[PDB]
């Protein structure tokens, strides 16, 4: 199916528009096993990553609710038209702003809100809001999305080590360890080649 | 009574092993250790003990036996060398040359960084006095000359103490380039902290062991950037 | 005052590779800041979020997950090597466990009987002695050394255990 | 209104160490933004990308991978030590599995016979 899709993309590029040969570069993931292993680390626990993203979206939704109810006058966004607009006139806009401009920042949504003045009555509220966003949705959740990948890497490495040592140590048919064939007339390197040759069983 | 002094001398030159006869029975061969067995350097022993790699089975002997001949050649070379007094004196002091060369490189780089719009404390004081009296340029020239001579001595010791040699000759090339071509070429000499340190080399190994994985991930990032 | 990057696909690639990867939020940080009353605003939002979530959280974090995994692999393999070196015998590959309650402890099995340097000395002796004066075992081991055989070494069996 | 850093090599080092390491995109975020028609534009692109990819994705990530690896090493060592403490006897170093189906179990072989405090008392 992948190869016929490749043919389809090639013919589209040849006839429809030359800007379809780009997708062909996604043969590097197929021609290579190392890159495929990295993408496997990404996409083995894919449900974990997607559910963590949904958790981040839920937290963004709650923070957007709080901002819309209380801090809706601090959601002011610079714009370049063809001077400064207001984001929070509707909870959907608050969610969009806090998900686009709040996740894509090193300090959370507090980097886009109106910069407060120390002599305001909402200053402690803004400080707590920004710090909570930064500590819950940018140091933990967006870091869980990466800790999951790291843990998946470790799991793949351990699984591959187990499989390889099983293959190179124990017999394929009888599952008999290598050490059992020490100080014996037949060595394990011979037991697997003449007696328990798994291809002789297929021939039989 | 045979316990230990002639007896101590004989027990110091009498080695026993447990070869396995053809009939699957073991023997205990006791033999005098040849003379050249007193020249095997301790560093070589440590290297062969640590770096030797297990073969397909749990057997490290298939490589030790292979290295036996090279060890014998080194044994003979050490016997020959110990007669030569000057080269042997150099060879005994091999870490000293490396330390001196690295310290000179670091001091040259510090002097360049701090001045270039255009017993360690005692050595620092000596360099400061040289800077005060002669000034930068001559101090730099003499420091580079000392570095080059010390690295030549280090390389002759290295060969006499026989890819790493390629690195050392590259270091020589960089030193001479800095001394003559342009004084900003000593910057590359600071890439000896990797060779002089095992920990930094271990982190660099963590980086460059799966280098193909990193490069292919970078190419994937480039493909995604291309699509976007 | 200000220039246009995308007048050619090469310039777009250069801008999105230089100013896109080198940012905490992706190419959405350099692109003209849109106005909510535009017809492409959802497209820009999706574009920026996709870049951020694919090329700056999953593809610029694999270049680092790989490094971490390599660190773990190096530690594991070094631990295996060190355990093998410090527990099992170099020549016969016999564990330290088998030499408990025996007359000779493992600290002697490696220092007197199965000293690999004694085997090296024996090899040197066998290749430094004239062929006529070889005793039985010496001529035997010379014969095997000529045959490129490695059986004469002990293998998973010391002699102090029997 | 704007000062120059690179009038000397020391000032360049200070600028690229203070303003380069402390940015999410390397020194390219402080350098003058170049016009596409300049002759050195490819040079600036390569310079910035190399700084970002060598000194901010690898080295400043090695400084953290080392910490992670040390965490793993500590956890493994502590698990080993705790398991040895809770399984094998302190004095004889005899596993717990050896005292199964025996007239006396490990739970008291370490409390009556091989009590190390009894050895200290002796
Ligand atoms: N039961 C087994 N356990 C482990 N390895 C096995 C087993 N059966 C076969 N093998 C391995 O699978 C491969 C099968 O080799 P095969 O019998 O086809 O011999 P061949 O084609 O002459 O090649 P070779 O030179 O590798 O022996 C060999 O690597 C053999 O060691
Ligand atoms: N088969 C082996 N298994 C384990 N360790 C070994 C083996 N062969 C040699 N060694 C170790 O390698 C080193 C070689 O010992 P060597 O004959 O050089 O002793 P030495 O120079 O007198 O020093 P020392 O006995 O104080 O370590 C020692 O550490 C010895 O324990
Ligand atoms: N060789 C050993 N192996 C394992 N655990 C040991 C060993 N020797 C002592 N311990 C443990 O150390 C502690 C020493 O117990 P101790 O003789 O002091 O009794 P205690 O202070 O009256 O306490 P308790 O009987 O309630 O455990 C106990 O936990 C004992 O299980
Ligand atoms: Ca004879
Ligand atoms: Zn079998
Ligand atoms: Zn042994
Ligand atoms: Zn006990």
């Amino acid at each position: 199916l992948y190869h016929v899709g490749y043919i389809l993309t090639s013919v589209l590029g040849l006839f429809a528009h030359e800007l379809f040969y780009s997708i062909l570069l996604f043969d590097l993931i197929y021609r290579e096993e190392t890159l495929f292993n990295v993408i496997k680390s990404v996409t083995r626990n894919g449900r974990s990553i997607l559910l963590t993203a949904l958790l981040a979206l839920i937290l963004v939704y709650l923070f957007s609710i709080v901002g819309f109810l209380f801090l809706k006058d601090d959601f002011i966004l610079e714009v370049d038209r063809l001077s400064t607009e207001r984001a929070c006139d509707t909870l959907l806009m608050c969610i969009v702003t806090v998900m686009n401009h709040g996740l894509r920042n090193g300090g959370g949504v507090g980097d886009i809100l109106r910069k407060p003045s120390k002599d305001e009555s909402l200053f402690p509220a803004r400080v707590v809001y920004d710090l909570l966003f930064f500590f819950i949705v940018i140091i933990i959740v967006l870091n869980l999305i990466f800790g999951v990948i790291i843990d998946t890497f470790a799991d793949l490495r351990s699984e591959k080590q187990k499989k390889e040592e099983i293959l190179k140590t124990t017999c394929f048919i009888c599952g008999l360890e290598r050490d059992k064939f020490d100080n014996k007339t037949v060595s394990f390197e011979e037991h697997i080649k003449l007696e328990h040759n798994m291809w002789n069983y297929l021939y039989f | 009574l045979l316990k230990p002094d002639p007896l101590a001398y004989y027990e110091n030159h009498t080695s026993q092993i447990e070869i396995v006869r053809q009939d699957r029975s073991m023997e205990q061969i006791v033999f005098p250790v040849p003379g050249i067995c007193q020249f095997l350097t301790e560093e070589t022993k440590h290297r062969l003990f640590t770096t030797t790699e297990q073969d397909e089975q749990g057997s490290k002997v298939s490589d030790f036996f292979d290295q036996s001949s090279f060890l014998h050649n080194e044994m003979e070379w050490q016997r020959k060398l110990r007669s030569m007094p000057l080269i042997y004196w150099f060879s005994r002091r091999m870490t000293l040359w490396g330390s001196i060369s690295f310290n000179l490189a670091v001091f040259i780089n510090i002097i360049i960084a701090f001045f270039y719009p255009y017993i360690r404390p005692l050595i620092v004081a000596l360099i400061l006095r040289s800077i005060y009296y002669l000034g930068i340029g001559p101090t730099l020239n003499i420091l580079g000359a000392l570095n080059l001579t010390n690295k030549i001595v280090f390389v002759v010791s290295f060969v006499g103490n026989r890819m790493e040699f390629l690195y050392h000759v590259g270091y020589i090339l960089t030193s001479v380039l800095g001394l003559f071509a342009h004084e900003l070429f000593y910057s590359i000499l600071l890439f000896d902290l990797i060779y002089r340190e095992e920990t930094l080399f271990n982190v660099i190994k963590s980086v460059t062991r799966n280098g193909r994985s990193i490069l292919l991930t970078a190419l994937l990032a480039l493909i995604l950037v291309y699509l976007f | 005052s200000t220039e246009r990057a995308c007048d050619t696909l090469l310039m777009c690639i250069v801008t999105v590779m230089n100013h896109g990867l080198r940012n905490g939020g992706g190419v959405g940080d350099i692109l003209r800041k849109p106005s909510k009353d535009e017809s492409l605003f959802p497209a820009r939002v999706v574009y920026d979020l996709l870049f951020f979530f694919i090329v700056i959280i999953i593809v610029l974090n694999l270049i680092f997950g790989v490094i971490i995994d390599t660190f773990a692999d190096l530690r594991s393999e070094k631990q295996k090597k060190e355990e093998i070196l410090k527990t099992t015998c170099f020549i016969c590959g016999l564990e330290r466990d088998k030499f408990d309650n025996k007359t000779v402890s493992f600290e002697e099995h490696i220092k007197l009987e199965h000293n690999m340097w004694n085997y090296l000395y024996f090899i040197v002796l066998v290749r430094v002695k004239n062929k006529t004066d070889y005793t039985g075992p010496e001529s035997y081991v010379a014969q095997m050394i000529k045959n490129k055989n490695l059986d004469w070494f002990p293998r998973m069996r010391a002699m102090s255990l029997v």
